[PDB]
């Protein structure tokens, strides 16, 4: 949650892919480290349901752009390991 | 030759060899790498040699 | 009691089934195929349309398969809550997840390809008939093709939109005014328009009503009209190429391999005759380009806008060359020879300006594709290019080009 | 000697002898020699396989083959008929069409770029050579298509070579 709150989940200028744009986020960079250090993201990560039911996220817990970009990157990085 | 003189405890003779190497030489080995004949990274004998010359100076 | 014993019911069950129920259950079967639970996706299909039923079963089948394809073209992107005040409470949509319109348009195209797989793999493609389209009957396999040609062109239109924004936003506003709809203030005109891919073509009437208006309100002493003509032509060009290129590169994935019957006169959207018909769009722009741009333009602008006009005239004649391949010369000759004369007239009406403006490569690249022997022969004498004329006297020989040329030399030549 | 190598299928030996003999300017002037070189380089490519070695030998032999085509084409334009020049240019076209797949940055990628330039120069030369004998043909159509050929053969960018400091070979 505090990694996701260091990352700027505000919307871009309407031309630009949220799986390309996410690759400078520190959350995606720690997922890329866990993958390069050998860990199964399918077992090591909390549920995308309940990472969204945690209250720590605060302002992000009302942001739909954050709600699909989080899901789109979980889908991309976990279904990339099957 | 400095690797010999420092092991032989001839620290002034190693400094005489250090003064035989002109002080521009570390930049001149980069000048000779951007005009081509070599590639954008320094030759791997000579980056290691510049690092070794900087170890010897220290 | 309760469990295995309480009557599982709630939305009625099998001994009634209305036409909403057929679509809401065929949507369940497609969603089960999108879980790869093929065993149940088939059992819902083989119940809903069981293969011992009346001849009217297939008039519901073409309809439900068409409606589910329209619902998938026009799907609401339920990841974006700008739509959370702007979606109906019953809506069995397809939940396009990507928070950008280009990726909603790609994801609709990915899902449409899986709807075509569902239609092959549960056998259904063998049953498709001719759904009513544009006030005629049209073979439903070609309507499912057209719906992905509309998606193919919407992906182009959204990529020119991300370069040419307020030209396209104004044509979108004119098109949406032609639907009389209120735009939700939580959205943009582009989000409302790129919902409705079933109607993405109406932009091509409106872009010319904006171009005609710039050609009424602006000074000819500016560059801005020349950039509008270039940019509107590139939008028409690349969309109409993305339509016919899709049609050509998937010409297997929409085809009956056998038939004992007569499929109707197929008029795709790109070949529409009418007030907003894409033929009348290409004709309006051929009037506009030749009466407004070509007189005012420089040597280089005249080339750009000629290669553009060549790409529009090519889609126009591709649209007749398709039509003259579903009308039959043996058993609808009364339609055929008269559609063939409509083609032969408009072939010369559109290409004779390329000849008269001295663009002999662009008149001829086209006339060599569509067998227009008068403008082939005229370009040869207007260049004295007897070697290219001899090349035609070889190239078109199964089609009597020499017998035609010998009239052309006898008469006036 | 190249007959006596190729009949014994000593094909790499024949090409290695060409790699020495091509240094004699008094062989590079012969149409007969350049014809033998171009055909020997094909017959060696027609013996190479899917191996990691051969992906280097095939590069040399195609750089050699395109350069030998460009010199054989210069000699054929200068010494032979118009149809003799067509069938050679159409053989050079066929040899460019294979190498055209290798979008990259090696000296076959560099040779292929320069050899588009020599191909269009020789094609423009063939159209004006056709004009020199074709008594019934209009000079405008030949000189237009030749001017297009020279415009392409001018605009092909000059090779951006790296001068090193031991290599006294031009």
């Amino acid at each position: 949650c505090k990694a996701l709150q260091r990352d700027n989940w505000s919307s871009s200028d309407g031309k630009d892919d949220p799986i390309e744009v996410s690759k400078d986020s520190i959350f995606v960079k720690i997922l890329q480290k866990l993958l390069k250090d050998g860990i199964q993201l399918s077992e090591y990560l909390p549920e995308v349901k309940d990472l969204l039911q945690a209250d720590q996220l605060g302002s992000l817990k009302s942001n739909p752009y954050f709600e699909f970009v989080l899901k789109a990157n979980y889908e991309y990085y976990v279904q990339g390991q099957i | 030759i400095m690797r010999k003189f420092l092991a032989s405890k001839k620290h002034e003779a190693a400094k005489e060899v250090f003064v035989k190497i002109p002080q521009d030489s570390i930049a001149e080995i980069y000048n000779q790498c951007e005009e081509q004949g070599m590639e954008s990274p320094l030759p791997a004998e000579d980056d290691n040699a510049i690092r070794e010359h900087l170890c010897i100076r220290a | 009691p309760n469990s295995e014993s309480m009557i599982f019911e709630t939305t009625t069950k099998n001994e009634t089934i209305a036409q909403e129920d057929k679509i809401k259950l065929l949507k369940a079967a497609f969603l089960q195929y999108c879980r790869k639970d093929l065993g149940h996706a088939q059992m819902v299909v083989d119940e809903l349309f069981s293969s011992h039923s009346d001849l009217d079963s297939d008039s519901e089948l073409d309809r439900a398969v068409t409606q589910i394809s329209v619902d998938l073209m026009d799907d609401y992107p339920a990841s974006d809550p700008r739509w959370a005040e702007s979606v109906p409470e019953e809506a069995p949509g397809f939940s396009n997840t990507s928070l950008i319109i280009l990726h909603q348009l790609e994801d609709k195209m990915k899902a449409h390809s899986f709807l075509m797989d569902f239609i092959h793999q549960v056998g259904l493609f063998g049953r498709l008939g001719s759904f009513p389209v544009r006030g005629t009957p049209m073979a439903t396999r070609l309507l499912l093709c057209e719906h992905a040609e509309k998606l193919s062109a919407a992906i182009v239109l959204k990529n020119h939109h991300s370069r040419l924004s307020d030209l396209v936003n104004t044509a979108i506003l004119i098109a949406l005014n032609k639907r009389e709809y209120e735009i939700p203030s939580n959205l943009t005109p582009a989000d409302v328009f790129f919902r409705e891919v079933s109607q993405v073509d109406t932009i091509c009437e409106c872009l010319l009503e904006h171009e005609e208006q710039v050609l009424r309100d602006a000074p000819m002493d500016s560059i801005e009209w020349a950039e509008v003509v270039i940019n509107v032509n590139n939008i028409l060009k690349d969309m109409l190429q993305a339509a016919s290129h899709y049609r050509q590169n998937r010409n297997s994935l929409y085809r009956r391999e056998e038939s004992l019957e007569k499929e109707p006169e197929y008029v795709p959207w790109t070949a529409t005759s009418g007030p907003g018909g894409i033929r009348t769009v290409i004709i309006r722009q051929h009037e506009i380009v030749l009466k407004v741009a070509y007189p005012q333009a420089d040597s280089n602008l005249r080339n750009i806008v000629t290669e553009q006009l060549v790409a529009l005239i090519d889609c126009f004649l591709d649209g007749y060359v398709s039509q003259l391949k579903s009308v039959d010369k043996s058993s609808n000759r009364e339609r055929y020879d008269n559609l063939e004369m409509e083609y032969l007239q408009k072939r010369s009406d559109l290409l004779s300006p390329l000849l008269s403006l001295g663009q002999y490569l662009w008149a001829a690249s086209l006339a060599e594709k569509y067998c227009d022997f008068d403008i082939l022969v005229q370009m040869c004498e207007q260049t004295d290019n007897q070697s290219r004329l001899q090349r035609y006297m070889t190239q078109f020989a199964d089609q009597n080009f020499s017998d035609f040329l010998f009239r052309w030399y006898l008469e006036k030549g | 000697l190249v007959e006596v190598y190729r009949s014994t299928k000593r094909l790499k030996d024949a090409v290695a002898h060409c790699h020495e003999a091509e240094r004699n300017i008094a062989l590079r002037s012969s149409l007969e020699w350049n014809s033998c070189v171009v055909q020997t380089l094909k017959e060696y490519l027609e013996s190479l396989q899917c191996l990691e070695s051969d992906k280097s030998d095939w590069r040399a032999t195609n750089t050699d083959l395109l350069l030998a085509y460009a010199n054989l084409m210069l000699l054929t334009l200068s010494t032979r008929d118009v149809q003799e020049s067509r069938e050679l240019l159409q053989s050079f076209d066929s040899a460019l069409q294979s190498v055209k797949s290798l979008g990259g940055n090696d000296e076959l990628s560099a040779t292929f770029l320069e050899m588009k330039g020599h191909f269009y120069m020789h094609a423009g030369s063939l159209l004006l050579k056709m004009g020199q004998h074709s008594s019934n043909v209009q000079w405008r159509a030949l000189s237009e298509l030749a001017a297009l050929c020279y415009l392409i053969a001018f605009q092909v960018p000059r090779p951006k070579i790296k001068l090193i400091k031991g290599e006294a070979g031009q």
